This record gives structure tokens, C-alpha cells and sequence, in this order.
DNA sequence: GGTTAAAACGCGGGGGACAGCGCGTACGTGCGTTTAAGCGGTGCTAGAGCTGTCTACGACCAATTGAGCGGCCTCGGCACCGGGATTCTG
DNA sequence: CAGAATCCCGGTGCCGAGGCCGCTCAATTGGTCGTAGACAGCTCTAGCACCGCTTAAACGCACGTACGCGCTGTCCCCCGCGTTT
């Protein structure tokens, strides 16, 4: 049966970055493990936050808060920074 | 300079609290370190829950989640 | 509590708090450092003094992870 | 017809992230921007990591990267190293570290 | 020829510092922990599941011994004792 | 007694790892019993996971689940 | 709303002739809600694991041989069966 | 009747259900958990009271008090591991002097 | 069932862990002076809070169809083994 | 300066990182609908500010010996190596 995964997604972050590198199983498995970690970390926070609000959808804003809580320093910064492009070119 | 204002009798006093019998001379500015770093961490904490909520005022439930994020329950100002 | 407003003027200008707000500041400011205190004083007897010094509080952060 | 991912400029699959979030039980509604932000900030991160990672294969003169590479970027890096301070990483190891006392 | 007291000893120390493997038995390890698991009789175990109990044990066991030297330095010894061990599990909250 | 299994050079291996230069001979014993207390509560939180699951395997994924609820989060193991 | 009328219900029938601050009420009613979200977010990460759309008593038994220490959950786990099955019966 | 009235129980059966299904834990809850989880409740509820009056009697009061409820909860071996995170305001510490600096 | 890596056992003697001493001065116990922490009283109001519009938004449904997980060859990055020149210790 | 460790260049060949091809199912679009909640408006109370007051408390100074420290003698035990199971 089949079952979802990140590999590919990966992969092709790593040639946007890398060009010519290669990964090990072992290191993708464990890239797997990080992103679903901050994942639900991220979503975790989320659903606290709106709930602490009384809301029945949770929106980008709670997103970047939860973003903003958790990650620590300038990387915070730029995760910002990132996301608000990404979504401002999403609109147009 | 309001971290002045935490006393040296006052660190004197906590320490006492702690059980503590001799008492060095640089404990005191250590304190006031530690302190100030523990109080901005929870505080930049605080302040995000409010500004998220859109308050202006910093209620207490935003201490209490705050000290919950950072891993120290806190029970009766809830 | 002015030192609570003073680090506080540097996340957002003119802002306002609730007297329970910091007497809970000052509950857990004062646990911790009560907890810091214990550690410490046990740091030292390990180090055959009675007098607690700055080294014995950097070694208890450090154990603890702070 | 184009895909989220296409329409935000990201790598990371926008709908696979909406459906996660809309079957796990975190709210009873979710935002159209929410899962781009969200895949923004993954990708990002994933970039983040793997850039140190490439770097500390270079370093160490190797083409594939393996745990023991993952592990020195992350831990080489304190930004990385407080976000994961709580995470142990299989065939990872330590950084090598002696301290100045016990040597003469 | 001899190399003098603690100069192997940071040999060793570099050495494994720079290995990756493992460093207890694997057949050693799964006896004990096929042991100590008789909490419900007649268990079956996945290989994967053993792995990860030895990985994550040789972790904590490491990081325990890093705040044992640390103790044992502050102490002013070289070497460590069951107190410094001690002291670590208490500061550390266990 | 497979507990003495768990042999001087082993503990020793891993202590150079930990970066020790001299070690006493009474590390042994509290290494081993230390070993035990953390196995013994990862795995009744496994077996309890098992359990619960209705199966008669321990899979990886439960051992994992007990890190995580303990406070470990082992990588590499799904 | 809160658990005071409860907890006083509670506190007269283990010490009649005794009285309790409000302070200390509010201690208890912080300890019944940080229990009581403990053991439901485990109990909700119960039921995700085994992919179940409901909790049941069994996820909170679960959920609370996990969470509280032996001598505690063995009680707890007695307490919770008798009054089930006073529910049915 | 209420259901608590049927489980003999002295918790609200029926707030504790609500809660549930408001609090997005998951699609459906069995009619057992609320009992169950009141029943745990009201146990713990009922030790921590009991060993916080034993507290206050011994201290010739008739009030129960955060002093007494921090006395108690320390001073028992497991709730102090359930409790082990938790900063109880005006709560205070327990009196101990180490054996190596008394003369 | 076989191979051999490993653990355990003996020995020499160097490493350092320990008990003890004389010494210096840091922090303790105590006092008198100064500061400003708390009271309470009076006052203003910023901003939290409670009544209510309506359309912006997401959930849901049908139909379409191509993105992602997989199977199967493919092939070169790397470990392994070898002979040798070369730091480092004692 | 013996000699034990280590790095260096080189050859062997394999196993695991990858490309290509198939085809589920899930991602997109168009469309309908209910209502979430952003917003508009009216209400008022703890927080904040000023003032005179009591007095709780911090602080500087005197000065003693407690105890933190450096040094010494010595013997307790751990490492390093070789042998056996």
C-alpha cells in the first residue's frame, strides 16, 4: 500500500541549493523526521493560540504568531519574511 | 538603572530562602544577570500574546501561558 | 515594577499591565530564583565550601541546561 | 489549471499541507493562506539546514551527505542548536571536544 | 616501549570522539532488554525497535557522562566518582 | 543476569566518548543501574503502548512514541 | 463557571469541620483544569495513533496508566471501572 | 436524574462531556469517558484535599490554606513527581538545613 | 555451526586522591544615618467590555486529470585493503 | 632517536543513490451556501497620576575570626600492557 513522504521535495530543495551533492537514505529519513516535527509543533501552536482567541478558523496571522513564538532570533526574522512573500505573490 | 532597585539585602534574602549560609560578593550582579535575562525572555513572550490578541493592556492569563511555554506552571492567577 | 516596565519599553512603547499580571512575574521570578539558590548551595557543598561563589551558579545553569 | 505550489512559488506541496491541517484536528475551519505560509517556513527551514549540510560535506570532502554531517551542521550552528536542543539524531555522534585541563 | 598513564587515553578519546558507531554488544543488549521486559510475558519484538532503544540509551548515557566530568573538574579530580554521577541526576531533576 | 552484559570496556568506550581521562572503579555499578531505571521506563511505556494497540509485537514506532513522551525525540526511526 | 460548589461537596465529605481560602480554591481549580487537559491531549493522541474517530473509556484508561505514577493510577483505574459500571448497571 | 446522580458521582458529568465535545479532540466520544474521566478527577481531587486537611490540623487550624496545600503535595512521594513543574504562588518551600553547616 | 573480536584476569608502578597545617582577609555581627517603600486619599480616563449588521470567507459538492508513490534496472561514490612516508611520544 | 600511530597514494569492486517508466488518488476548478467575525456603536472601572504621610528598609561603617587557600607528605588505585578464556 502506498504512503506519502517528502523525498522528492527534498531533493529538489537540495539541487536548488546544492547542485551537484548527494543525500543518504539514513539523512532523508531523519529530514523527514525534522519537517514533520515542525509541522506539528507549528500546527500545535496554532490550535492553542486560536483557540485562546475563540476562533473557529485558524489564519496565516495565527500562523506567523505561532511562527513568530517559536522560532528563536533572526531565523524567525527571515521565516517571516518568507512566508509574507510567498503569500503576497500567492494573492496576485 | 531600575536593576538597582533589587537590593543587595533583598538577593541577601532569597538566598537565606534557599538556604544558603556564606554569601560571595559578585552573587549579587550574577543575580541581577540572570534575572534580567529570565524576566525579557518571559516578558518578549508576554508581550507577543498580546499583540496577537490586539490588547494594549497585558493581562495575566498572558503571564500564566507565557510561563507554560516556557515550561514552569504557574497555579492561582488563573 | 519599574524594572518590569523598563525591559518592557523595549517590545512595544506605551503599553499598560494589570497588578495581577506582575505579581505573577514576581511569583515565578521569586521561585526561580529560589530553585537556583538550592542548586547552587548544593554545587558548592560538592565543592567542600561554605561560601557560594558565581562559578557554582555557572556550573548548576550549565548542568540544568540553561 | 496550475498548481498552488506554481501560483506561490514554492517547492514544498500546498495542498498536501491543507489536507494535514483540514484531517488533524486543530480547528474547525482553516485559511486559504495558512498552508503557504506555512509550506514557506518549512522550505525555508529545509534550504537552512541543508546549506550547512552541503557545506560540512565539502568540508569533509564527500559527495553524499550522512547523519554524522547533519549532526555537525546542526550543532555548529546555535540558532539550529537551541530550535533542536531536545533531539537525539541516529548515527549522529558527538563533536569533538576535550576539555583544557586534561591535557598538558 | 610504554606510552605514559593517560596519553592512550586521549588517543581513545579522540578516537571515538570522531567514531560514529555503536558501543555496547548488540546480543548483550537484547538479552537484557528481552530480560527486563517480563510487564506482559510472551512479548515480540522488531529489530528497528531494539536499534532505537540502544541509540537512544548510548545518548543518554553520553550526555549523563559529559555533566560527570563537568563535576568532576569543578571538584578539582581528574577523575570521577559515583557522587559526581550523583550530584548530576540531582542538579539535572531526576 | 544479563544486566552484567553490559561490560567494563563498553562503559569505558563510552565514557572516552563522553571525554573522561581517568575513571574510578566504582562507575560500573551505577552506570548499570542507572541503565536500568531509564530502560525499564521506556519500556513499560512501550509495553503499555503495545498493549493498548492490541498487538503482540513491539513495533519502532511505540519506542519512539515513549522518547517522545519522555522527552527524547529520537531521529531516523519514522 | 468553575469546580468551587464542587470541591466544597468534595471537601465536606473527607473533613466536615474544616474550611478552605479562596486562594487555595483557585489552586484546585487550576489543578482539575491542567489535569483535566493533560489527560485529554492524550487521550486525543491515543485515538490519532490506532486512526479512531472516537475516545472511549478504554483511551482514557489508557491515557491515565500513562500519565499518573502506579499506586496513584491503580486506584484512579479502580475508581473509574466501579463508577462505569454503576453507570450501566 | 442527572448522570452523576446514576454514576454516584460528585463531579458534573455532564459539563465534563461538553467540554469534550468543544474542545477539538476528536470527531466522537464514547458515553463512558466523561464518567470516567469525573470519577478520576474527583479521586485526586479527594487525596489532595485529604492530606491538605491532615496539613492543616496539624498546624491547629481550621482553614485550609497554599502554605498547608504546598506542605501536603511535597511531602507525599508521587503527587510531588505528578507535580514536579508546577509553582504554587505563596506556596513557599520546605524547611531543610543542610548536615554540613550546622556546628 | 564456525571465526575471531572481545572480555576478563595479573602485574608493575605511576597518578592523583587524601589528611593535615599555617596563613590572609572576606564576609559576618553590630551600629547609626539616610532613603524611599508602602498608605490612603482624590481624581481622570484608556481601554476592556457588552450590543448588533452583513458580506467575506471557508466548507462542501462534481467533474476533471496529472502529480506522486512505486517497481526495475543502472552505475559510480565509497569503503576496504595494501605498501609506504611521516608525527609524536618517551 | 627508537618505535608506536598516523596519514598518504593507489587499486579493487560493490551496494546504495539514482533515472526511467506506470498508474492511483488526490489536487484543481467551477459553483452553492451558511455564518464567522470584522466591524460599528455605547458603557465604565482598574490602571495610572499627584499628594501628604508613616515608617519599613537599605546602606555605610567598625572590626573579628571563620574559612578559603596554598603547600606538603604519602599511600590508595587506576592505567597500561600482557595473557587467557
Amino acid at each position: 500500500t502506498r504512503k506519502e513522504s517528502y523525498a522528492i521535495y527534498v531533493y529538489k530543495v537540495l539541487k536548488q541549493v546544492h547542485p551537484d551533492t548527494g543525500i543518504s537514505s539514513k539523512a532523508m529519513s531523519i529530514m523527514n523526521s525534522f519537517v514533520n516535527d515542525v509541522f506539528e509543533r507549528i500546527a500545535g501552536e496554532a490550535s492553542r493560540l486560536a483557540h485562546y482567541n475563540k476562533r473557529s478558523t485558524i489564519t496565516s496571522r495565527e500562523i506567523q504568531t505561532a511562527v513568530r513564538l517559536l522560532l528563536p532570533g533572526e531565523l524567525a526574522k527571515h521565516a517571516v519574511s518568507e512566508g509574507t512573500k510567498a503569500v503576497t505573490k500567492y494573492t496576485s | 538603572d531600575n536593576i538597582q532597585g533589587i537590593t543587595k539585602p533583598a538577593i541577601r534574602r532569597l538566598a537565606r530562602r534557599g538556604g544558603v549560609k556564606r554569601i560571595s560578593g559578585l552573587i549579587y550582579e550574577e543575580t541581577r544577570g540572570v534575572l534580567k535575562v529570565f524576566l525579557e525572555n518571559v516578558i518578549r513572550d508576554a508581550v507577543t500574546y498580546t499583540e496577537h490578541a490586539k490588547r494594549k493592556t497585558v493581562t495575566a492569563m498572558d503571564v500564566v501561558y507565557a510561563l507554560k511555554r516556557q515550561g514552569r506552571t504557574l497555579y492561582g492567577f488563573g | 515594577q519599574r524594572l518590569v516596565r523598563e525591559i518592557a519599553q523595549d517590545f512595544k512603547t506605551d503599553l499598560r499591565f494589570q497588578s495581577s499580571a506582575v505579581m505573577a512575574l514576581q511569583e515565578a521570578s521569586e521561585a526561580y530564583l529560589v530553585a537556583l539558590f538550592e542548586d547552587t548551595n548544593l554545587c558548592a557543598i560538592h565543592a567542600k565550601r561554605v561560601t557560594i561563589m558565581p562559578k557554582d551558579i555557572q556550573l548548576a545553569r550549565r548542568i540544568r541546561g540553561e | 489549471a496550475k498548481t498552488r505550489s506554481s501560483r506561490a512559488g514554492l517547492q514544498f506541496p500546498v495542498g498536501r499541507v491543507h489536507r494535514l491541517l483540514r484531517k488533524g484536528n486543530y480547528a474547525e475551519r482553516v485559511g486559504a493562506g495558512a498552508p503557504v505560509y506555512l509550506a514557506a517556513v518549512l522550505e525555508y527551514l529545509t534550504a537552512e539546514i541543508l546549506e550547512l549540510a552541503g557545506n560540512a560535506a565539502r568540508d569533509n570532502k564527500k559527495t553524499r551527505i550522512i547523519p554524522r554531517h547533519l549532526q555537525l551542521a546542526v550543532r555548529n550552528d546555535e540558532e539550529l542548536n537551541k530550535l533542536l536542543g531536545r533531539v537525539t539524531i541516529a548515527q549522529g555522534g558527538v563533536l569533538p571536544n576535550i576539555q583544557s585541563v586534561l591535557l598538558p | 616501549h610504554r606510552y605514559r598513564p593517560g596519553t592512550v587515553a586521549l588517543r581513545e578519546i579522540r578516537r571515538y570522539q570522531k567514531s560514529t558507531e555503536l558501543l555496547i554488544r548488540k546480543l548483550p543488549f537484547q538479552r537484557l532488554v528481552r530480560e527486563i521486559a517480563q510487564f506482559k510475558t510472551d512479548l515480540r519484538f522488531q529489530s528497528s525497535a531494539v536499534m532505537a532503544l540502544q541509540e537512544a540509551s548510548e545518548a543518554y548515557l553520553v550526555a549523563l557522562f559529559e555533566d560527570t566530568n563537568l563535576c568532576a573538574i569543578h571538584a578539582k579530580r581528574v577523575t570521577i566518582m559515583p557522587k559526581d554521577i550523583q550530584l548530576a541526576r540531582r542538579i539535572r531533576g531526576e
